[PDB]
């Protein structure tokens, strides 16, 4: 299928002491493969992902150089933002950054993202064309003009479009044992008598990868989503996924109803019925 | 911006008595990230409890993944206790296996 | 990899 590099900063201000918190992490699909944590004792980029040690040292070396030069970036942001948003130095606040590109199921480039936030809410991003801005407020509108002088979109799109894409494909076929691997969802369906007239059936999806999968109820072959609840697709911290969907029915129906899993490591859809 | 964690606590694999397991704890949806979780095994903070690394969803929001070994029973209990900024009190989500 | 330069604000 598909696939992305994507690399997520998270920097939080510590104004009672000291630099702000300043984490970053790498992930290919929904593989972490690298991390930064500026409380931690290496203070080096650090592998988390089995194919990415293939990397000799002067990987490790620049990219620790790099993702220290990102971290002072959004330390001056910060100071940046807070003269912006006229707010004070007491406080606490934080910026986020996310891009990376996607490549189609020929490698070939499909897309590229910039985004960035601040204190939560969109600040500024990179257009789906890697050559406008959006600009969420005023304060943006400002970066974007300094942006735009400064032609930041044309290196961020030559990396977007090729760096990124190049190395993931590098990556790709590095990993290609688990990164190219897909992980069907084990499936089944437990049974809970709520009350003496209603029972609650819970299809269950374990250990898939990748995360994006699909549940759906139906009734009598007719989707159903009244009294159904699905929780938000977890992991399982072994580097697979976990989701269930669950549907309230009358005590003895059990029989009308099915749950339906789409995901792209099953040839065809599986449905599950209580029987 | 405040955003409330979401919770769920479950283990890594369908649990059984006296099997090594890994219990999880799964916050997301939340801002800002600072964030306090504490794993309690019959109400007692577990000490040797790890965590992922910070990140974040499309709409910002953040997720962290805290989770410690342990081995089920029948008579143990096992919860997650959450403290955030947007909580009055810290919230405790107990471990249910059939979640 | 890593962008090479990330520009400030």
């Amino acid at each position: 299928g598909s696939h992305s590099m994507r690399y997520f900063f998270t920097s939080v201000s510590r104004p009672g002491r000291g630099e702000p918190r300043f984490i970053a992490v790498g992930y290919v699909d929904d593989t972490q493969f690298v991390r930064f944590d500026s409380d931690a004792a290496s203070q080096r980029m650090e592998p988390r992902a089995p194919w990415i040690e293939q990397e000799g040292p002067e990987y490790w070396d620049g990219e620790t150089r790099k993702v220290k030069a990102h971290s002072q970036t959004h330390r001056v942001d910060l100071g940046t933002l807070r003269g912006y948003y006229n707010q004070s130095e007491a406080g606490s606040h934080t910026v986020q950054r996310m891009y990376g590109c996607d490549v189609g199921s020929d490698w070939r480039f499909l897309r590229g993202y910039h985004q960035y936030a601040y204190d939560g809410k969109d600040y500024i991003a990179l257009k789906e064309d890697l050559r406008s801005w959006t600009a969420a407020d005023m304060a943006a509108q400002t970066t974007k003009h300094k942006w735009e002088a400064a032609h930041v979109a044309e290196q961020l799109r030559a990396y977007l479009e090729g760096t990124c894409v190049e190395w993931l494909r590098r990556y790709l076929e590095n990993g290609k044992e688990t990164l190219q691997r897909t992980d069907a969802p084990k499936t089944h369906m437990t049974h809970h008598a709520v009350s003496d007239h209603e029972a609650t059936l819970r299809c269950w999806a374990l250990s898939f990868y990748p995360a994006e999968i699909t549940l759906t109820w139906q009734r009598d072959g007719e989707d159903q989503t009244q009294d159904t609840e699905l929780v938000e697709t977890r992991p399982a911290g072994d580097g697979t996924f976990q989701k269930w969907a669950a549907v309230v029915v009358p005590s003895g129906q059990e029989q009308r109803y099915t749950c339906h899993v789409q995901h792209e490591g099953l040839p065809k859809p599986l449905t599950l019925r209580w029987e | 911006i405040q955003r409330t964690p979401k919770i769920q606590v479950y283990s890594r694999h369908p649990a059984e008595n006296g099997k090594s397991n890994f219990l999880n704890c799964y916050v997301s949806g939340f801002h800002p990230s600072d964030i306090e979780v504490d794993l309690l095994k019959n109400g007692e903070r577990i000490e040797k409890v790890e965590h992922s690394d910070l990140s974040f969803s499309k709409d910002w929001s953040f997720y962290l993944l805290y989770y410690t070994e342990f081995t089920p029973t029948e008579k143990d209990e096992y919860a997650c206790r959450v403290n955030h900024v947007t909580l009055s009190q810290p919230k405790i989500v107990k471990w249910d296996r059939d979640m | 990899l890593l962008l090479p330069l990330l520009p400030p604000l």
